[PDB]
């Protein structure tokens, strides 16, 4: 047990092992500084529910999409992505890829919340 | 490969946030309104860019000590009576030499709790205190300008340290290097919930009470080369400095109002001497020694270091000043800075006593000081300096400050907070069936 | 077997937590601010401790009824230029011998909305709110501790009942136990979202206008054994208590200042009469068999039960201090309690009338409560007592109180605060695929 | 229908019927006492509902798990269990053992959210 | 892409192409006012997921259910309801039928989460 | 057909929230506290039911300008000391007849820095602010009802634009229909983040510097055949309106108490001259015209319109009440309303200065303007109007006012908030497997 963010400077193959180590960790005039910090975090968190669900990965650690990896945000292979790299230095390259990704995955679960809908009737 | 979505990932973006307090009579910085404390994670190949200079917890802080500041002292008396005329001599029982003018006697007529009735009362008020009209006739010099709100004598100002914790989904980084200039990246970083204990210490030209260096004196300053900006010196070995008022005074409550009540020097019981710090010479000098060579390091080898005093402007920024055992001392401090270095005694720094004291630099919001009963004997340690450069082969560094977030920069020099980024899109093989 | 997640299961905590209002001219008690209200489930099966000498509901009232009061009292007249001389003279005008030097004239100079011009003005003051400083010269009683912010006449001090709701995720048990002594094991045990209306009825030595027995009168202490406790007595009929003021008063407007105004007693017109209390000799007499006949369970069928008056201490500690029509009285009650008890009459208790109040026990926080124009006629009931008994055969009660929290102790007894645990989780034969 | 917290004094078995009547009662100076009270309560929900999502419990009232009861947390049978006791009875008896659990049904999803992970890589 | 509320007047089969429009902006003098708007709508907001994970529809958009329609909220056929009306025009005729159909909802998943509960146990 | 359950549809229904501000030297409305602003998204087929007269967001806007503005006259000075008695006498250097026995030359004693000692100070005041009591004897116009805050001279009048936005769930409805009469269905609805730059400008009889119509002048009433209801006309094109303080006035600062200033007139440079306003004659009368023409479709086409001054009342609603410059201008509007209708000149409106001004009609808090230096010059824009209907075929409409919310009716009569219900159930063939 590395503890939270204890693994921010391992491999992201051995990085993804505590997800759960920092997923708990983003939940929990002065009164109303502390007040504000809370409400902050609820809805901060809230977002990222959010749009973990319209994926179609709510309640997900680690979620599978149907959205291919398009070769321009990243052509590096499988190999040299788990294991030499590290989660702060993918988020740090695939930056400006990060919105048109996002929108993929919304993309492709509302297709799937038809496509599954439109079978379901038959 | 397929998208696939991690959330939880261990990724940090800089941030700015609301930390709240922690804490292991009642003190003007009311830890009793903030939560008690507690969890040390190190974090290997991570190494994190820190900033001291534009570090968002040194500004979060001087608001927090303002805001604490000024929140004790709503529930005490507001001294708008002592506005007055003071018909003021001078004491002249048992003074010594130096102590020749700076203590007045001054006679005014008070208000009582019955509001028909007039009171003439006495005390004794420094020469920094008040102002003469033209016995002669003296005013107070906090009357033109605001008036002086009294601190209560049951709240505190010892410092006692607080501790600035992250909200959830935030984390906050520390630097173990041992190295560290305040600035670039740090091979060793670490997060924490929330920092060690950082005694608001409230004193100028010099760092009383602080953290010392692991190894060896750290020079800290934003740009080296530039002599408008202070230099932050840190020693690795403390300097102790014992401070003393050896003035027996006795306080004297005067009642000004139903309720409210003035506590004012009525007679110092024996002889009156002059206040005074005492710093010793060896330890200094070895002190300075060590300061000019890491000093060296910045402005080379053959370069000559003079060390002269303040240059000049109020007494707050040309003195050491500072507060313990309750009295707010101004300390000379030119013995201390007299020295010029190429290539069981002590030293005695006369200080001189307020009782108006603006504090935080704010002009029209004053504090009165109440005497304290009895003689003021106080050790500090000297754990670093403010020093300015001023624009040949020497250069010349007088003491500085003024600034308080200089002095709380340097104990939030090692912390950074940052904003949790728990998700994070990655390619693999895997496919959504 | 394996393990079953199951959420919102139906099992609760003991917890602390901040229950807010609801309630169905201002009140002092602004349930204006609080909510409306609107629910009544049982719980069989369901065996609960309650512990009413530690609940917290009792702390979080006595906080908020505080609260509530000192906050009515900030957009009020604050009487600092009450704080005067005031020279005094004996109401003798058809005076009887019981009020013979209860009430006395006071002519004061006053303020003006001009602040040149002063204001030669006359008050009836009582005895009680007057000391004199050796016609004579005297002074109001509340003038070398404060200043009296003098109550709003619009503010009304008349209790009305007010709910305390358990915010979500916590549960309020209350105990359908009728013979429940206030600890341990309740067999009816109900859940509420909030209580029954519990008026802030303020008195001391008699617990007025609360909540009755169901079957039989309730003696309940934190421990018998231990005298250092008080005895909180519950009556399962009502004693019903008249008070009246005979007196006539004149409220007369003294405008002190631009805006702020100070009502006087003028005058009053008329004859000048004592005011007191009337409880029925039988009534109360039938009352105190029925306290005794359950106090001998706890101290023997042979012991000797005594009823004398109050000790000693303040005047609001020895005497039934209570507030209806918006006067203050301070009734004897020494012949309430005045019988020894061995194995169409009323009873008259002479009141005595403040005007400056320190309510809840503070120094340094006082409040005028101007002169209620008219006669005060006042019915109430007495439904408990707020007994103290003292360290042979026989044993002595004498009334107690001064504690406001254990008025309201007698109103929240039946009621506990849970915290509801929903996870839970169990051993099924059931597996995930 | 028994209302809020009715079948508390009800059997497990009986209890465990009348799950979404607790459920839907947790979520719903003198400004802020509301105010910070309500920032509780969804904070406390959250942290119930994050405890059931990194368990695979997300979405569900009674879930199914992988973790196999130890019977040295409690030697009683079904029949004894489900039918005799009450979940306040239950509570008290495994409340030493309540963080032992919770640290395998954690343990147990994380290793059963990459066996399925690693299975659609095929 | 027609914005937020953009389909307000489609028809209800063209306006639940857009229900992550909607679905993400539900979430995100000057001080407490403006602090407790913030707490009423991730109150709001929490309250709406919890019913539709009581109804088994946590983290979907489009969620279909075994409850029939009773033909007395509605009589109208599918061709004129998805392409004929709007979904405020729809609100306003079953808006007095939603308390009963949220209950037949709230219970037909609970009788789903004992029918799993069982067949699992074999 | 099953149930199936949509999430996100976009169904809203009608409901009061707590709009937050946003706003594109301090200010009363303060855009500090505001956040920053950023839109429009068009609902075709989309048929809303708006009614400005039951709109609760000019509700929430008067409360929200009323709390900005008695928050902002907090901190600074309370002129109190200013009650007393005045020695007025008339200036006569150099008045014009139309001003005569308008400013008063007062002399007065003030109180000083300090406490004991005394200021002779003189003050020019208008005949509007002092009343005499019996050189003569004068005291200011509100010291018999409350003593009250001298403005703050940092803190600016001037109108900033805010924008009133939504929370998340809830939206902002947009009528585009450019002949909306503010109640009915509106055909062409749009979504706005939230609303315009709404000035909160103070003013009466008159919608200065307002928003204009589109199309044609709107004539916009509660119920129009109710004489009770106001009425509020909308001009499409402006009539500008020149205003004007000639008076050099010279501001002198009298030092009152420690920190305490209060800005008081010392002496016109020049002659005095009445303020004016000037509005072209041609501008205004076909405006009129304009405004005859629709006010005829709902009194009839020979129903004769007649437009007369003020019936009677207040200064604040007989008078066109508003503010610029800083100084709080009362013009006399009798000459804009002259005129009777059947089927390069300008007009002056002799307008009257006061400084102790009371504007939200709240009795007990007066604000003290403190004098302008110089000239002051002001040009706004006549952007509607605020009518009253007498009680024939002959009908008079008379200038209204006072109330506050019908000048911020007229910028919120387009905007609806409305509360977002996502959750939506509907027939489908789906069935859960
Ligand atoms: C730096 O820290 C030192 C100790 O860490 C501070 O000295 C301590 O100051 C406190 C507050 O004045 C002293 O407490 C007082 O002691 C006197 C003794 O008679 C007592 O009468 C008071 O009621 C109060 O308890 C404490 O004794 C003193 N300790 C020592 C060893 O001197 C010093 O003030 C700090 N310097 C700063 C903050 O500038
Ligand atoms: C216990 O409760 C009783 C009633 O439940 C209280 O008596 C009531 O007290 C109120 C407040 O003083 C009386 O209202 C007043 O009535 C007079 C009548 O002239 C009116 O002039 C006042 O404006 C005000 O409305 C009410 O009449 C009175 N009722 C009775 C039957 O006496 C009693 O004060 C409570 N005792 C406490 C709280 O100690
Ligand atoms: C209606 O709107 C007009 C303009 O939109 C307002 O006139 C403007 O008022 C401001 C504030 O009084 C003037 O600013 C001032 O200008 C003077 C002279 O330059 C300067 O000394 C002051 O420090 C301040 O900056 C501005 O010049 C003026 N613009 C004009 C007259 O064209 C008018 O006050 C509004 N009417 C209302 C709100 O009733
Ligand atoms: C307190 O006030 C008294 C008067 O209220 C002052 O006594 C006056 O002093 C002046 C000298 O400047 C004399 O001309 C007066 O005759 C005195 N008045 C008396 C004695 O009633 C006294 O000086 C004041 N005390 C202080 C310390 O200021
Ligand atoms: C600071 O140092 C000076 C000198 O070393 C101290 O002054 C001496 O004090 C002692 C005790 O009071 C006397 O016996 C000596 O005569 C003093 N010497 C001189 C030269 O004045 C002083 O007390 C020290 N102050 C501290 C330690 O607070
Ligand atoms: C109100 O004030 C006046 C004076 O301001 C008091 O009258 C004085 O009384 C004393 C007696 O103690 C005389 O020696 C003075 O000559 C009086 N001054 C006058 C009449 O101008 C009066 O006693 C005060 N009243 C009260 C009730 O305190
Ligand atoms: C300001 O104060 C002065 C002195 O107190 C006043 O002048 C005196 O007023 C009194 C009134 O009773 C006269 O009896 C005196 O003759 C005046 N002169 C002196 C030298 O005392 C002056 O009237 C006050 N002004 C105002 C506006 O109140
Ligand atoms: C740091 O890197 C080394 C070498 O790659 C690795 O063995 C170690 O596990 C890493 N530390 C962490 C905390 O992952
Ligand atoms: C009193 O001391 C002051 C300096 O504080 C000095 O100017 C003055 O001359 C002294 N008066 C004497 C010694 O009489
Ligand atoms: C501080 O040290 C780092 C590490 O070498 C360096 O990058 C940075 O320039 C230094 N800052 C200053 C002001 O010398
Ligand atoms: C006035 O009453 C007081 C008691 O309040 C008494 O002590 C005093 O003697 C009385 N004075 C008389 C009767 O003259
Ligand atoms: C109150 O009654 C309960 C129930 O028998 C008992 O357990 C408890 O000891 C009693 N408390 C006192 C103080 O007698
Ligand atoms: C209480 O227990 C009895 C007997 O076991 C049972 O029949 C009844 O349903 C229980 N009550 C509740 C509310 O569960
Ligand atoms: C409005 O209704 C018309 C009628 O057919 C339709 O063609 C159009 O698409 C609708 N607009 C929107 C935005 O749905
Ligand atoms: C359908 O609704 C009607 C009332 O609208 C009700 O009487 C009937 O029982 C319902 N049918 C079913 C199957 O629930
Ligand atoms: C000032 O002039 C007005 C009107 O001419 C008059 O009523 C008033 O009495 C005059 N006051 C003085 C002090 O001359
Ligand atoms: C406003 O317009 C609506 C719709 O045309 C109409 O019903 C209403 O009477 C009008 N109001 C007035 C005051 O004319
Ligand atoms: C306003 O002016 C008109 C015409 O000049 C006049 O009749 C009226 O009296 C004036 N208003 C006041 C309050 O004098």
């Amino acid at each position: 047990f590395l503890g939270f963010l204890g693994a921010a400077g391992s491999t992201m193959g051995a990085a993804s092992m505590t997800l759960t180590v920092q997923a708990r960790n983003l939940l929990s005039v002065w009164g109303i500084k502390q007040l504000q910090a809370r409400v902050l975090a609820v809805e901060r968190y809230l977002r990222d529910q959010q749009l973990l669900g319209i994926w179609g990965c709510s309640g997900k650690l680690i979620c599978c999409t149907n959205v291919p990896w398009n070769s321009s945000w990243s052509n590096r292979n499988l190999s040299e992505i788990w294991d030499n790299m590290t989660w702060l230095q993918w988020d740090k390259e695939i930056s400006n890829y990060t919105q048109i990704i996002y929108g993929l995955l919304e993309e492709s679960q509302n297709q799937q919340e038809k496509n599954e809908q439109d079978l379901l009737a038959l | 490969l397929w998208v696939t979505v991690y959330y939880g990932v261990p990724v940090w973006k800089d941030a700015e946030t609301t930390l709240f307090c922690a804490s292991d009579k009642h003190n003007v910085w009311a830890t009793h309104a903030c939560v008690p404390t507690d969890q040390e994670i190190h974090l290997e190949n991570v190494t994190e860019e820190f900033n001291m200079w534009k570090n968002n917890m040194v500004e979060q802080m001087h608001t927090d000590i303002i805001s604490l500041w000024d929140q004790s002292l709503k529930p005490c008396v507001k001294l708008t009576p002592l506005c007055v005329t003071l018909q003021c001599t001078n004491v002249t029982n048992n003074i010594t030499d130096d102590m020749r003018g700076e203590l007045k006697n001054c006679s005014f007529n008070m208000t009582t709790e019955l509001r028909d009735k007039k009171q003439k009362v006495y005390s004794l008020f420094y020469r920094l205190d008040v102002v003469q009209i033209n016995n002669k006739e003296y005013r107070l010099i906090n009357c033109n300008t605001s008036a002086c709100t009294q601190a209560c004598p049951k709240v505190s100002f010892e410092p006692i340290p607080i501790h600035y914790c992250a909200p959830a989904g935030f984390a906050i980084l520390k630097c173990k290097d041992k190295k560290f200039n305040g600035t670039g990246p740090c091979p060793s970083v670490s997060t924490v919930q929330c920092t060690h204990g950082i005694k608001p210490v409230v004193s100028t030209q010099l760092l009383l009470n602080g953290s010392l260096a692991e190894e060896e004196v750290m020079i800290r300053s934003e740009n080296i080369t530039n002599n408008a900006k202070n230099i932050l010196v840190q020693f690795n070995t403390p300097v102790q400095i014992n401070c003393t008022r050896p003035n027996n005074n006795t306080r004297k409550s005067i009642r000004i109002g139903p309720g409210q009540a003035f506590y004012a020097t009525g007679d110092i019981i024996g002889d009156i001497r002059q206040a005074h710090c005492n710093v010793s010479k060896a330890t200094w000098n070895e002190t300075l020694g060590k300061v000019v060579k890491q000093l060296r390091k910045h402005f080379g080898n053959n370069t000559i270091i003079r060390f002269a005093n303040s240059s000049g402007g109020d007494l707050e920024v040309t003195t050491h000043s500072f507060n313990c055992g309750g009295e707010f001392f101004y300390c000379n401090t030119s013995g201390l800075f007299n020295s010029t270095w190429i290539s069981n005694d002590s030293i005695t720094l006369p200080c001189r006593i307020k009782q108006i004291i603006n504090m935080w630099q704010r002009i029209g919001q004053c504090m009165y000081a109440p005497p304290i009963q009895g003689v003021i004997r106080c050790v500090s340690n000297i754990t670093g300096l403010i020093l300015t450069r001023d624009g040949s082969t020497t250069e010349t560094f007088r003491p500085g400050g003024g600034d308080m977030r200089d002095n709380w920069r340097s104990e939030l020099y090692k912390y950074k907070v940052v904003k949790i980024e728990p998700l994070g899109v990655a390619p693999t093989r895997c496919k959504r069936r």
